[PDB]
């Protein structure tokens, strides 16, 4: 396919401030969103219908993630915690103690039987699940962490921070094994691995998203044209269809580029905000993009490629 | 914090 098509479905209006994260359980029936109003809501994936409101936090949330089983979620909080929650009841099952300032991103491993989070702490923290205890504390950045994601068997995490490193994990033990670098060091806002998990794909606050094979420590891919200086977007490989790069943008727009060729192929219009961050469906052509505080409102559009 | 500005240029 030359390009995507995707075109507005459904406006998700709810959330009483700007929304931080948006994420489609790995069985696609759910979108989870979290924002700075303290709440996780619940919408339907394909009919976009308000499920059900999550509370329990005491500061705004920044993240939200998924178990492999589409019924456990994590969040961040401004609260310094991370808290479990069986979707199903809405109920907090544990709550994770143990970062000095807001936790700012988070995922389940795919075992699901770990969370990783990082903090503006400057720490990467691996938990159990099942006890809700902390394993380990990764003294892995000299300023905030701005994203953690474990690849495709959670044998490895990537983190990104404001210091301008994003850092490879060895998961079992908690050591490092690779450093990326940058001459100019740009802060870097987000990160995470490629699908087949040979590469990442990491955002800096110079309006860049670069696709690094981070073990030969080589650039393979720019995407530009966006705008991206101030707030840790999220970005996304989308595989359903073509091949493409999305990410949201401080234009209000939602960017995606052809992976290979580098191409901005389609920039949806609709936001009235910065889109913080946008997700791809798991198995259908379906985005979701979510904006800050002008808008509030969480969309979802839909392609036939 | 990540609908808030908190980062350098």
């Amino acid at each position: 396919p030359v390009k995507p098509n995707y075109a507005l479905k459904f406006t998700l209006a709810g959330h009483t401030k700007a929304v931080s994260s948006v994420k489609f359980s790995p069985n696609g029936e759910w979108l989870a969103s979290s924002s700075a109003d303290k709440l996780i809501k619940i919408w339907g994936a394909y009919d976009g219908k308000f499920e059900k409101t999550i509370s329990g936090h005491k500061l705004g949330i920044s993240d939200v993630a998924w178990s492999s089983d589409s019924n456990l979620l994590v969040s961040a909080s401004d609260d310094k915690t991370l808290k479990i929650w069986d979707v199903s009841s809405g109920k907090c099952l544990k709550t994770l103690k143990g970062h000095s300032n807001y936790v700012f991103c988070c995922n389940f491993n795919p075992q699901s039987n770990l969370i990783v989070s990082g903090s503006f702490d400057e720490s990467v923290r691996i938990w159990d699940v099942k006890t809700g205890k902390c394993l380990k504390t990764l003294p892995a950045h000299s300023d905030p962490v701005s994203a953690v994601h474990f690849n495709r068997d959670g044998s490895l995490i990537v983190s990104s921070s404001y210091d301008g490193l994003c850092r490879i994990w060895d998961t079992a033990s908690g050591q490092c094994l690779k450093t990326l670098i940058d001459d100019d060091n740009p802060p870097v806002s987000f990160v995470k691995f490629s699908p087949n998990g040979k590469y990442i794909l990491a955002a800096t606050l110079d309006n860049t998203l670069k696709l690094w094979d981070y073990s030969k420590g080589k650039c393979l891919k720019t995407y530009t044209g966006h705008k991206n200086e101030k707030y840790c977007i999220f970005a996304n490989f989308s595989v359903t269809g073509g091949k493409w790069i999305v990410s949201g943008s401080e234009d209000n727009l939602v960017y995606i580029w052809n992976l290979q060729t580098k191409e901005i192929v389609q920039k949806l219009q609709g936001h009235t905000d910065v889109v913080i961050s946008t997700a791809c469906h798991p198995t259908e052509n379906i985005i979701a993009s979510a904006a800050l505080e002008n808008d509030k409102t969480i969309k979802l559009w839909k392609s036939d490629c | 914090a990540r609908t808030k500005q908190t980062a350098r240029k």
